[PDB]
């Protein structure tokens, strides 16, 4: 399963079709035949397989980590500090890429659910998409292929120093 | 009623209207006869090397081997660097290279100046 | 929803089992054509159902699974959808190709390589179906190059025949220019919108849409046989006949403009884009219309005809009316599949003489194929309520009632007159005149599969145009308010074209033998474009390949600059050093001048 | 560029002109009856000055005839579907598998076809037995050091097969 | 295409469409007769004859051969060679 | 020993294995972290990945 | 990694003290077992690389290339009979042991922790290939080919050693982590520019780029099939591997100084794809094809995008497989007819009915067929270079058009239309050649199903 609050779904809206005239309705007979020829046997097969699964019990756990301190607390060379620092940063980088993947899947799903009126009830998700992706464009973008962690902190210092000069001019 | 059929390097002059075929020297008759003799001797040698029931492999065409070794290995001799060869070499080898190098310098200087000003459409330009 | 998704996926999955049949064969079949025909019939009869559910309810959907290389901020899966176009197109293609399976049981019966032929043609259907179902743009690219290379193979079916593999090489060359256009569009979409996904791209509306739409125009005019890159189409006709039928009636030629029909929310804007669209469409329409006149082969006439129809569809995209263009795709597909199949019936019945000279008397030589040709070449023009009325005449009505380029209107008008007159001339020289074809005749249609296929497609091109074109939700505003002489003008132009072609026919009845006046040449030699470009650009590139690349730059200059100068320097220095005759006075004078040159000239004790 | 001679003839050149112009008039002129009229007009135009006793006037009229023909040719002439450039032109070159092969089969497939392989064995014995002395003596007996033609002589001495017959007899059927 | 052909059919059809021609006669027309030598028609009309056989049987024969047919027996023989008329 | 034990067993081995280059772990960790950061007010992926409390700029 | 080093040693006396007509079976069987055991390596996960010592360690760039080497060994060791099956037992054993020793130095080179060790095993790979191509070159300019190979690859590769010693004694050790985690930017002086030009120019020689590419085609048309396939696939993709590793240093000056190499690579990619359109000598077309695709690889390495490095390693592996297979089909046709030319060996659709499928499928994997790995590599290189500049995609697509043109001309020239009907010696296709074709193609399609392996460090 999945949380309904990270992959959100609006509530369902489904009409009840009122037939004006009486031919009637080939697809209703065909979907009842579909139910009787497909829906029952696959349900019986899945129920058998689920009983065979629930005879025994496996479990897999989620791997979790700790917070090794910083790269801002590591010294000149000290390779057994920078190692834990940059692996912690690289795992943050992977999980942040997947944050961007989740938001972009939400944008795709808002496109396909809301139909031929795109701009109704997709303003909020496009807003948060441009927000998180503006953060990504600011934070990880223009460093290249040989990122380790140190070019990211150099970009951090250079950007906040440039904005410090900008707000000094704005003072 | 004729536009005289000017030829070109791609529209070949056909065998009908030469019109040098219609005023004939006797030496051209001798030339056509000896050319027929050459092709007849070549076909005779080929057909005798062609219908042997004992022969198994290929016929070893010497003109094809001669053309191949003329085209691959025998280009480098003969050669001398002439004014024409040096001119055409430095034209086809360096000219377009330095042209595309100038246009890449121009485009990259425009792009880096424009993003130093920052007025590009990189509102989201993620997959760089 | 269970039924809808499950039946679309089994319509895709039934076209994998005969490939398993040939791969796991090991004991060679005989009824493999029967197997492929009945599985295509089953695929159509399961593809009718979710379209019926689509019109009955609505309910569009996408499916997307099995993601591979979910690397950066993007991710790509096998992701395909069914919307209005994406499942209103599929039963038409399956129906057309099932009739071509009938006709290719018949026509290719006497060639013992039939199993590999149906393998290739089924695989071609699979690839074009993958092209018309996908929304992931990379999967569209997969279907693109796959139908390009199956087009290569099916054009070059008859090995031998240097015309055929020349044709196939030209077709694959113009398809790679379609590829450079399409990858330029793909690059712009990746770099400016983080993906190639039609949902997100349509979710935004990027306003600087110049570079991608130029790439789309280049890809469409490469794939859809249009001006600049058009002349591969009669050359593509030079292969087998059901090959040409499937390859240029329904599939493989609409895939250029089907991309532009897909990208309608991005080409809503950009007036420059629509201007390029309809200028290119009008240019193709007049050019292949005038080029279709004075052509004396059947298949080249039909190729120029379908190029003119794709020209009208590019006009239909230039005016903001994509759904009419899709309706024209469907009706056009039925129609020219039926026309190709009828001409292939005649050509195999008449010992493959294949040309319009020496073709004449065929009416009452059993007139089933003449009925097929008169229904067809009637339906090509605007006949007031037949299948060819709806699409083409709504196209010219919506083209006339719009803010158009004012010359493209005249081009489409004149080329409608031209398609009237070559339709009349193909009827007159194919069916009507005095019989000019050699004796010992065995004209034969007492034949089950031929009459079943022609029967099925005439029943198609009489009713299914109306059946398709009526029960669809109106996705645009129909114009419906025209003056006089703007609605009548379609029938007016087709009737004046019929009068013009019939008087040209009655002048052909005369005997005068007029000399040509070079417009006859300009319309007769395929235009001067194929001869001029195919003698220049193979000569220019390879003349600069022998001189510059082959002999000049790599071999002779690079082998002089890096090996030769170094090796000659080493050779000359060695022949100056070691060339010493053995006199001792020279060696000790060298020692003495070395001692002096180390003491007083270049100091070593200081 | 012909096997038997070096130059065609004068008459042969006029005759090829007549066949090419008559074929292009076929292709130009449909309905076959106005064709027949124009073909008899062309035949009369050749008849009007056929009996001129000069020779330089003959080549004069021939040269101007090629000019006024190449003015009035047809762009796509109706060539038959076996000629070069035609519609088929070795359509069925797919299936012309030559008969130096078919000896490289497995002997079970050779056990499927007994009689044809036995008769191929006797034809191959007929090839090998009558190759050396007869054919090579007739090819190195009658010619001069220069052959000067490409017509090769028949075998009329006493007995057996003509020289150099194998890859001319055993060619494929051209409609397999 | 499924035609059957034999030597009888090609012989009778070639002799038929030579019999139908105008300025010769079916009275003295054997299978073995020359064109210039005894029928007495000119070489121009002999190439018209060759054009008739080409337009009937549906395939070109070259002028490297069309110099030297001259008699309907060799015509029947040559077209039977080109079509390979046996089973 | 080139197909029946190499190719097919290699296909089963690299068909599925532990999650190569930590992909599905990244999926599940991102699901948990987006659920957390949406349930606690703050915007998901706050910028400035290094805390500006823990930075010292050179002065001017 | 020692568990892969030591059975490669132990597979060498196998070949000596196996008896006559039994060296073959034992070497093929045991090298295929080594290939399975090699495929068991693929463990590499997430954060770090994996360390198989302070001596051996594997990045995820090195894993598919290592499996490619230990997979291309048995394929070659079967590929190299019928042109030395009549030779002596001692010379045969010497050839097979030379291939085993070349595999050993290639594994040494791909799991090289230190760049000094990488250089030593780089030219240790260089050593046996000269002996192989010179002793079994089967043509008259094999001396010229091996000698140009030697002096080009040394005289380019040699000041790289001086630059590596200078980095060794100015920044401590040369483990890739401590070369990493410590690397400081090197500003726009001139000595830094010459150090960059030494290292990058050594690998420029090895790839090759256009001004240094006549190195290659003599060493392929004048060489046996074993030296040809190992030379092309493993040596050029090893050069690319080395440039990928050493480009982590010298970060700022590559923007200043890396424009003319991009230029020479692009324009020479176009000129090389043009020169392999009109040549004879069927073997040479694949050689200049390899020059074109590795010029594309060089453009991909010198621009420094993660998309570019993923596309680079995918293009490396796919082109290695495709060019090695296509060399092998060229040798198959040369064993059919002793020609080496192209316009002679015509026909071959009628005869040899199954070989058409392998020619077509190899030509389509060279065509950049879209689900294949070759188009994945070329597509990501095109994406990255259009991010580099908006104008250079014209050269990429023009390369694409000409590449499809010459590859499909190479298909429809040799194997389309009419046998020359004077050949009459070609036998039907053996099971060996088709086994080799199936060993080439089927890993490429099975990687086309799941390409998460071959994408490199920046997955
Ligand atoms: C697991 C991995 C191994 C699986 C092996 C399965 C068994 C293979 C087998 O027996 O095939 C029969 C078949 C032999 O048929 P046959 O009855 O002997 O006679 C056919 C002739 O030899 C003439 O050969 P052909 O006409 O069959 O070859 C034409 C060629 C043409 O190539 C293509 O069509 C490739 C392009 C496809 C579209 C790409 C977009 O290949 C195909 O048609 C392959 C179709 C599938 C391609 C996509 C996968 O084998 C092959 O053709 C060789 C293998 C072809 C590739 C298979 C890939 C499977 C994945
Ligand atoms: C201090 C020691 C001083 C005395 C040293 C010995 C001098 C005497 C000597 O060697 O005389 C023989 C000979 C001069 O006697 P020669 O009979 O008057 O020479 C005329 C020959 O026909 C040969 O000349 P050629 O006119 O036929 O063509 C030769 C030309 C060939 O030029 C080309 O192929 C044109 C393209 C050259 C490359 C341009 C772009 C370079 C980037 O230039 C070279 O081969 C220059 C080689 C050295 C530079 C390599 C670059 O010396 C040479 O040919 C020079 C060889 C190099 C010697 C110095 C090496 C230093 C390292
Ligand atoms: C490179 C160097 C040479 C290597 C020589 C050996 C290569 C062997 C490659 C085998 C690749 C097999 C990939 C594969 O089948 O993936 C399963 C593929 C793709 O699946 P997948 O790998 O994306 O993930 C499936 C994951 N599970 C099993 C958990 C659901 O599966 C199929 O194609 C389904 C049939
Ligand atoms: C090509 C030759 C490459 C030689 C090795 C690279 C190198 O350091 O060259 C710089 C060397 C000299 O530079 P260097 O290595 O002495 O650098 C000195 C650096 N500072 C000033 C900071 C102390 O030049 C050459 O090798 C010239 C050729
Ligand atoms: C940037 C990269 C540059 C790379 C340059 C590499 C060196 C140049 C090419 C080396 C190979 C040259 C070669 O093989 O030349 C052939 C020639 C021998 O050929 P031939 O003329 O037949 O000799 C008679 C033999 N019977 O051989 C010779 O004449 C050899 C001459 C000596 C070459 C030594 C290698 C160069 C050393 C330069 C030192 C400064």
């Amino acid at each position: 399963s999945w949380d309904k609050d990270v992959y959100p779904e609006p509530p369902r809206r489904t009409p009840a079709p009122s037939p004006q005239t009486s031919l009637p309705n080939p697809i209703t007979y065909l979907t009842k035949a579909f139910d009787l020829l497909v829906d029952r046997p696959v349900t019986l097969v899945r129920e058998f397989i689920e009983r065979q699964h629930a005879k025994n019990k496996y479990y897999y756990y989620h791997r979790e980590f700790r917070r090794v301190p910083d790269i801002t607390e590591c010294h000149e060379k000290d390779v057994l500090c920078m190692f834990e620092a940059e692996m912690q940063w690289k795992r943050d980088y992977k999980v942040d890429q997947e944050i961007v993947n989740i938001i972009q899947e939400r944008l795709k799903a808002c496109q396909q659910r809301e139909g031929e009126s795109h701009r109704q009830n997709c303003a909020k998700e496009l807003q948060q998409f441009t927000q998180v992706v503006k953060a990504y464009q600011d934070r990880y973008h223009d460093l290249g292929a040989h990122y380790s962690a140190r070019k990211c902190l150099a970009k951090q210092k250079q950007r906040m120093l440039a904005e410090r000069k900008a707000t000094k001019e704005a003072a | 009623s004729f536009p005289k059929y000017e030829p070109s390097r791609l529209a070949s002059l056909p065998t009908t209207l030469d019109p040098a075929e219609y005023d004939i020297s006797s030496e051209t008759r001798k030339a056509q006869a000896e050319r027929l003799a050459i092709r007849s001797r070549l076909k005779r040698e080929y057909q005798l090397q062609y219908n042997d029931p004992s022969r198994r492999g290929v016929v070893e065409d010497p003109a094809l081997i001669r053309w191949t070794c003329a085209r691959s290995a025998n280009v480098y001799p003969n050669f001398r660097p002439n004014t024409k060869t040096s001119l055409l070499g430095a034209l086809f080898g360096i000219g377009p290279l330095i042209f595309w190098y100038y246009v890449f310098k121009t485009d990259r200087d425009r792009k880096e100046k424009l993003i130093q000003e920052g007025k590009l459409d990189r509102t989201f330009n993620i997959s760089y | 929803m269970n039924l809808f998704s499950s039946l679309t996926l089994v319509t895709l999955i039934l076209l994998t089992m005969p490939i398993a049949a040939i791969n796991f064969n090991t004991h060679k079949f005989t009824n493999y054509p029967l197997y492929v025909k009945t599985t295509i019939s089953c695929a159509f009869i399961t593809s009718m159902i979710p379209t019926m559910m689509f019109i009955h309810t609505g309910q569009e959907m996408i499916i997307s699974n099995w993601h591979w290389l979910t690397i950066q901020t993007l991710k790509l899966s096998l992701s395909f959808k069914m919307d209005f176009f994406s499942m209103m197109f599929v039963p038409v293609a399956l129906f057309v190709t099932w009739s071509i399976m009938e006709f290719s049981m018949w026509y290719m019966h006497s060639d013992p390589n039939i199993n590999q032929f149906f393998k290739y043609l089924l695989l071609f259907l699979i690839t074009m179906l993958i092209l018309v179902t996908a929304n992931n743009l990379f999967q569209l690219f997969i279907g693109w190059e796959g139908v390009g290379i199956m087009s290569f193979l099916l054009i070059g079916w008859w090995y031998g025949r240097t015309d055929a593999n020349t044709a196939a090489l030209q077709a694959i060359l113009y398809n790679r220019i379609g590829d450079i256009g399409f990858i330029l569009a793909m690059a712009w979409f990746l770099i400016n919108l983080n993906t190639w996904d039609l949902q997100q791209i349509f979710m935004l509306n990027p306003n600087d849409s110049n570079l991608p739409l130029m790439g789309l125009i280049l890809a469409a005019t490469g794939k859809s046989a249009q001006f600049g890159l058009h002349p591969w189409l009669p050359s593509a006709m030079e292969g087998p006949t059901p090959v040409s039928a499937l390859l240029h009636s329904s599939t493989m030629v609409v895939a250029g403009i089907f991309l532009l029909i897909r990208f309608y929310p991005l080409t809503e804007n950009n007036k420059f884009g629509q201007s390029i669209m309809l200028c290119l469409g009008a240019m193709t329409t007049l050019f292949t219309a005038m080029c279709a006149l004075t052509q004396n082969d059947i298949k080249k006439i039909i190729a120029f005809s379908t190029s003119s129809q794709l020209g009208l569809m590019m006009v239909t995209i230039g005016i903001n009316q994509p759904h009419l263009a899709f309706l024209h795709i469907c009706t056009h597909a039925f129609f020219k599949a039926m026309l190709f199949m009828c001409s292939g019936s005649i050509i195999h019945s008449l010992n493959d003489e294949q040309d319009i000279r020496k073709m004449g008397g065929l009416f009452k030589a059993m007139p089933f194929t003449t009925t097929a040709l008169i229904i067809g070449s009637l339906a090509l023009t605007g006949m007031p309520f037949l299948t060819g009325f709806y699409s083409k005449d709504l196209i010219i009505e919506s083209a006339n009632t719009s803010y158009t380029n004012a010359w493209a209107l005249l081009m489409t008008l004149v080329a409608t007159s031209f398609t009237a007159i070559y339709s009349t001339r193909i009827i007159f020289f194919a069916l009507l005149g005095q019989p000019r074809f050699p004796t010992l005749i065995n004209i034969n249609e007492n034949n089950p599969f031929l009459i079943n296929s022609i029967k099925r497609l005439l029943i198609g091109s009489l009713f299914a145009g109306f059946i398709i074109s009526n029960n669809i939700p109106p996705m645009t505003i129909p114009q419906m308010t025209m003056p006089h002489y703007l609605k009548m003008t379609a029938l007016t132009v087709t009737i004046l074209g019929f009068i013009l072609a019939l008087e040209i026919s009655n002048t052909t009845h005369y005997l005068k033998f007029n000399y040509p006046s070079n417009t006859f040449k300009f319309s007769n030699l395929l235009g001067y474009y194929p001869t001029i470009m195919h003698r220049l650009t193979p000569y220019m590139n390879l003349t600069m390949s022998q001189k510059s690349a082959s002999s000049l730059l790599d071999l002779i200059w690079l082998e002089t600059i890096l090996p030769k100068t170094i090796s000659l320097a080493q050779m000359k220095m060695s022949t100056t050093i070691t060339s010493q005759k053995g006199l001792i006075k020279l060696y000790f004078l060298s020692f003495l001048i070395t001692i002096l040159i180390s003491t007083t000239l270049l100091n070593f004790h200081e | 560029f012909l096997p038997s001679a070096a130059y065609l003839t004068h008459q042969q050149k006029v005759l090829q002109l007549y066949k090419r112009a008559l074929r292009h008039l076929e292709s130009r002129c449909v309905h076959r009856d106005k064709y027949r009229y124009f073909a008899c007009l062309l035949r009369a135009r050749f008849d009007e000055h056929k009996n001129e006793k000069d020779m330089v006037k003959a080549t004069q009229l021939l040269r101007e005839a090629e000019k006024e023909f190449w003015h009035g040719q047809h762009p796509q002439p109706y060539i038959f579907p076996e000629s070069p450039g035609g519609t088929s032109y070795e359509r069925y070159e797919c299936y012309k598998v030559p008969e130096w092969c078919l000896d490289d089969w497995h002997p079970s497939e050779k056990a499927m076809y007994p009689d044809y392989f036995a008769k191929r064995e006797q034809w191959k014995k007929l090839r090998r037995e009558s190759w050396e002395r007869e054919v090579k003596q007739l090819q190195e007996e009658t010619p001069v050091g220069g052959p000067r033609t490409e017509a090769l002589p028949p075998a009329r001495k006493q007995g057996d097969l003509p020289p150099l017959w194998w890859h001319i007899v055993t060619r494929p059927r051209e409609r397999p | 295409d499924a035609p059957p052909l034999t030597l009888e059919g090609i012989k009778d059809r070639v002799l038929y469409v030579l019999k139908l021609y105008d300025k010769i006669d079916p009275e003295k027309l054997s299978v073995n007769s020359h064109f210039m030598k005894d029928l007495g028609l000119d070489s121009l009309d002999q190439v018209e004859i060759i054009m008739a056989m080409e337009d009937e049987f549906g395939f070109e024969i070259p002028d490297i051969d069309a110099e030297k047919l001259m008699c309907p027996q060799e015509i029947v023989d040559y077209i039977a060679d080109k079509k390979d008329v046996y089973e | 020993f080139g197909f029946s034990i190499v190719l097919v067993l290699g296909s089963t081995f690299v068909a599925y294995l532990p999650d190569y280059r930590m992909q599905e772990w990244a999926r599940r960790e991102a699901e948990r972290l987006v659920k957390y950061r949406e349930a606690h007010g703050l915007p998901l992926m706050e910028s400035n990945c290094f805390d500006p409390s823990k930075i010292q700029l050179p002065e001017d | 990694m020692l568990k892969y080093i030591i059975p490669t040693m132990m597979l060498m006396p196998l070949t000596w003290l196996s008896k006559n007509s039994m060296i073959w079976i034992n070497t093929t069987l045991h090298s295929l077992l080594i290939s399975l055991t090699s495929l068991l390596l693929l463990n590499q996960f997430g954060d770090n690389s994996l360390n198989f010592s302070l001596t051996f360690f594997s990045d995820s760039l090195s894993t598919p290339l290592l499996i490619l080497t230990m997979w291309l060994l048995p394929l070659m060791l079967m590929a190299s009979q019928h042109h030395l099956s009549k030779e002596n037992l001692a010379r045969k054993k010497l050839f097979i042991s030379m291939l085993i020793l070349l595999q050993l130095f290639l594994i040494m080179t791909f799991t090289a922790t230190e760049l000094i060790f990488f250089y030593i095993m780089f030219e240790a790979t260089l050593v046996p290939t000269l002996i192989i191509i010179t002793r079994w070159g089967n043509q008259t300019e094999r001396l010229n080919a091996g000698l140009y190979f030697l002096f080009y690859t040394l005289a380019g590769s040699l000041p790289l050693l001086v630059a590596l010693i200078y980095i060794q004694n100015t920044m401590g050790s040369l483990n890739f982590l401590i070369l990493q985690y410590w690397v400081q930017p090197m500003p726009n002086s001139w000595s830094n520019t010459f150090m960059w030009l030494a290292c990058m120019m050594a690998f420029m020689v090895k790839m090759p780029l256009y001004g240094l590419h006549l190195w290659l085609p003599k060493a392929h048309v004048e060489a046996p099939i074993a030296g040809s396939m190992v030379l092309a696939a493993i040596l050029l993709k090893l050069g690319g591997y080395g440039m990928m590793r050493i480009t982590l240093l010298l970060n700022p000056i590559t923007d200043f100084m890396a424009y003319p190499f991009i230029m020479l690579s692009l324009w020479g990619m176009i000129m090389t794809s043009s020169i392999c359109l009109r040549q004879t000598d069927l073997k040479s077309l694949i050689a200049y094809s390899s020059v074109s695709h590795m010029a594309l690889v060089i453009v991909a390495i010198l621009i420094q995008t993660p998309w570019s490095y993923m596309g680079a390693t995918a293009l490396m592996i796919a082109h290695g497989l495709t060019s090695s297979m296509l060399f092998c089909l060229a040798n198959s046709n040369y064993e059919r007819v002793h020609s080496r030319t192209m316009i002679l060996a015509r026909g071959l659709q009628t005869l040899l009915p199954l070989m058409a499928a392998w020619w077509l499928l190899a030509s389509l994997t060279n065509l950049a067929l879209p689900p294949s790995i070759n188009l994945i590599g070329e597509l990501f290189v095109v994406m990255s270079t259009f991010s580099w500049s908006n104008i250079t995609i014209i050269l990429m697509g023009l390369n694409m058009v000409i590449t499809a043109l010459y590859s499909l001309y190479m298909l429809i020239t040799t194997q389309r239309g009419k046998h020359t009907h004077h050949i009459n010696n070609i036998l039907p296709s053996f099971t060996r050649e088709n086994a080799l074709m199936s060993l080439h193609m089927l890993p490429l399609l099975l990687l086309s199903l799941n390409p998460k392996i071959i994408l490199g460090p920046l997955y």
